[PDB]
């Protein structure tokens, strides 16, 4: 669908995910090639089929997000499954379909959602004209001057300008209606009302199924974890089933959805691991095959900490000002406290385990809970958290390693 | 009763008397005959029962509401409607009407009838009317109201069931 470049895509995406360029282009890739393959003929479009990308990295170094931001970016459905939820199956659990199901039924809960917005209009102007008709009770059949029925818009304009909030004046309207209510009730009955008139079926249901055939993305995490290790055999060939489970999936296949056939040939496949156990030539051949893109991310750095802490849009420091303005509270950061809050976060990485980014919401929440707290009761204040703050809150934490484990 | 309508330069009028009569006795002498349509655009006389006017009007107007002022076809829709619909079949009487455009008659036959000249003479002083009005609007330079006035006086003198009380509705234009 987006017209944008390669390097338009990773630019869009450099606006939340710091570092990390080799995966964006990657993946940049992958939705170029599906404007590439549209520009094609007849045949050469069933051939062409989605260069699967397989993420290589540790923990929370930005794998989901750029598969997340790139889906978002294209309006496309998205839908993250962990690859172990069906090892189980062996035993019982989840069929693997269930995945274009629900990359379907949040397909549907999307066109649907954004069937609201393009109808939130519509219930509001071609469908408000339900209250000034009981207010003002059209001409017994309007004459027709294309300016008559807009004439009044003098008696009409004012029941329309006075309509900018006054209301919860009971009156009555019209399976239509008939019922007398009032305006809080009348108006908003209304709201919904008159919109269900604009939405159909057979074209809603109908699209969100072409929506996950055209444009769906699947992100299989721990695609890892279902590869064999040489530690045993009896649990391998449950691993190596959920690999051949997943296999017609993304070979091409058709699933059963409680809104239609959906056809998997054309989803774009985003598999994602650590790979220190396995390697990616331990997945089975016919996988390897469909995961012609491979390409790695590194372990975030404390720089990659103190740039992910302020520049993507809506950082989470952007947002917490936010919030705390909010309490008529005005936050602020100085370099060198946003640097410390970066370096303890890569501390307790370091010292217990590593979660990657992750980390810094917990470091930076705990270092706030503070001033999260007593916000509504220093309404009109500037408060800075600087070095000085920044060591005063999380020191004493990040040093007892124990209480690391549980505290941050 | 006497309905006259005339037109003469940029100018139309409907005039009637208001005699009610039954068997050989007045009723009511001052019954308005003349009324006015269509946001006062359109005029109109008639000869019959109060309510059957009160309902050929009020619809009539409608009938140019769906069909922009034009007159003639609201009152061809007219005449429609009155000769099928079961119930409005009964109504009995004789509207004339006229605007701007041009003026007729329409009776509960469903006819849109335009007379030789505009010129309009309903009602059973009818023709003393018509009579009187051709010789004035023949041999002289009189105007539309003096014409129909005259005009329904000369009726109202001949005519048993006409009287001397008017009810005048002009129109310019030019
Ligand atoms: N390179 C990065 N840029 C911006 N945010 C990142 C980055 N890496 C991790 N994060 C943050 O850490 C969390 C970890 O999840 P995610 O980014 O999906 O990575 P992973 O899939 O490897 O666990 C996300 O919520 C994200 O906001």
């Amino acid at each position: 669908h987006s017209e944008m470049t390669p390097r338009e895509i990773v630019s869009e995406l450099d606006k939340h995910i710091i570092g990390q360029d080799n995966a964006k282009r990657s993946v940049a890739i992958a939705l170029r090639n599906r404007w590439r393959r549209m520009q094609l003929n007849e045949e050469l479009r069933h051939e062409v089929t989605p260069k699967n990308i397989l993420m290589i990295g540790p923990t929370g170094v930005g794998k989901t997000e750029i598969a997340r931001r790139l889906a978002k970016l294209a309006n496309a459905p998205f839908i993250k499954v962990e690859a172990t939820k069906f090892t189980e199956v062996g035993y019982v659990g989840k069929e693997v379909d269930s995945i274009i199901r629900d990359l379907t039924d949040a397909a549907v809960k999307m066109v649907r959602v954004q069937a609201i917005e393009k109808n939130r209009y519509r219930a509001e102007e071609l469908a408000e004209e339900r209250i000034l008709d009981v207010l003002i009770p059209p001409a017994k059949n309007n004459w027709g001057q294309t300016e008559q029925q807009q004439e009044p818009s003098a008696a009409r304009q004012a029941f329309r300008k006075k309509l900018r909030e006054g209301q919860l004046d009971d009156k009555e309207i019209e399976k239509q209606k008939a019922r007398k209510l009032k305006i809080k009730d009348a108006m908003k009955l209304l709201i919904e009302e008159e919109a269900a008139k604009l939405v159909n079926p057979e074209e809603l249901k109908q699209d969100a199924i072409d929506a996950v055939e055209q444009h769906g993305i699947v992100f299989i995490d721990e695609i890892d974890k279902i590869c064999k290790r040489g530690e045993s055999s009896g649990p391998d060939v449950s691993r190596e089933g959920v690999q051949r489970d997943l296999l017609p999936l993304v070979e091409g296949c058709t699933v059963s959805t409680k809104h239609g056939m959906v056809k998997t040939d054309h989803i774009l496949f985003i598999a994602s691991g650590a790979f220190q156990i396995a390697k990616p030539s331990d997945l089975i051949p016919e996988l390897q095959g469909r995961l012609p893109i491979r390409v790695e991310l590194q372990a975030l750095t404390t720089s990659d900490f103190e740039r992910i802490l302020t520049e993507p849009n809506a950082s989470i420091t952007v947002q917490y000002k936010a919030l705390m303005a909010t309490e008529g509270v005005n936050i602020e950061f100085t370099d060198s406290g946003i640097k410390r809050i970066a370096e303890a976060a890569w501390q307790v990485n370091e010292s217990t385990e590593n979660i990657g980014a992750r980390r810094l919401h917990t470091v930076l929440e705990r270092l706030m809970e503070e001033i999260s707290y007593d916000a509504s009761d220093l309404s009109g204040q500037n408060i800075t958290i600087d070095a000085d703050y920044v060591s005063k809150h999380l020191d004493a934490l990040v040093a007892d390693e124990d209480l690391s484990r549980f505290i941050l | 009763t006497t309905i006259v309508s005339v037109r003469r330069n940029g100018h139309v009028v409907i005039a009637g008397d208001g005699q009610a009569t039954l068997g050989n006795t007045v009723m009511k002498g001052n019954v308005k005959k003349v009324r006015r349509l269509y946001n006062d655009k359109v005029i109109a006389g008639f000869a019959g029962g109060t309510a059957d006017a009160f309902t050929l009007f009020e619809l009539f107007e409608r009938k140019l509401e769906m069909h922009q002022g034009h007159l003639v076809k609201a009152a061809v829709e007219l005449a429609k409607d009155w000769r099928t619909d079961r119930m409005l079949r009964k109504l009995e009487a004789l509207l004339a009407v006229a605007d701007e455009t041009a003026s007729l008659i329409i009776t509960g036959n469903g006819d849109v009838v335009q007379p030789e000249n505009d010129l309009i003479a309903i009602g059973s002083g009818g023709p003393y009317a018509q009579a009187a009005a051709r010789a004035l609007l023949e041999n002289t330079e009189l105007s539309a109201r003096e014409i129909a006035e005259k005009a329904l006086d000369i009726a109202g003198d001949i005519c048993i069931y006409t009287n001397h009380f008017h009810t005048i509705e002009e129109l310019s234009y030019k």
